[PDB]
């Protein structure tokens, strides 16, 4: 349950940062990893919760 | 912050995994004491019955 709950936090935390990255594209503030890369990390973290 | 966050996760999951190994070895080694403690009981009977 530790890694499972941690996996959910990493997923939720990643989704929170993912939405912030999308706001930068609308307001044009700096650059970095695209939104597709951030969403992919949340997907891997989401599946990690099911495994744990 | 993603680097520092993910950095601790590697040592976090690695540290928790080490606790399981050290705990399983303790339970595994404990099983030996449980078995040996049982053979001593039956072993004492071989000496008692031999004395009787």
């Amino acid at each position: 349950l530790n890694g499972s709950w941690v996996a959910l936090l990493q997923t939720r935390n990643t989704l929170n940062r993912a939405g912030i990255r999308y706001m930068m594209d609308q307001n044009n503030i700096g650059s970095g990893s695209t939104v597709a890369e951030l969403m992919e990390s949340a997907s891997i973290s989401l599946k990690q919760a099911e495994k744990n | 912050t993603q680097g520092y966050q993910d950095g601790f996760e590697k040592q976090y999951v690695a540290y928790m995994e080490q606790n399981d190994r050290l705990h399983d070895i303790a339970v595994s080694d404990n099983n030996a004491s449980y078995s040996q403690a049982m053979w001593i009981l039956v072993g004492v009977m071989i000496v008692v019955l031999a004395v009787i």
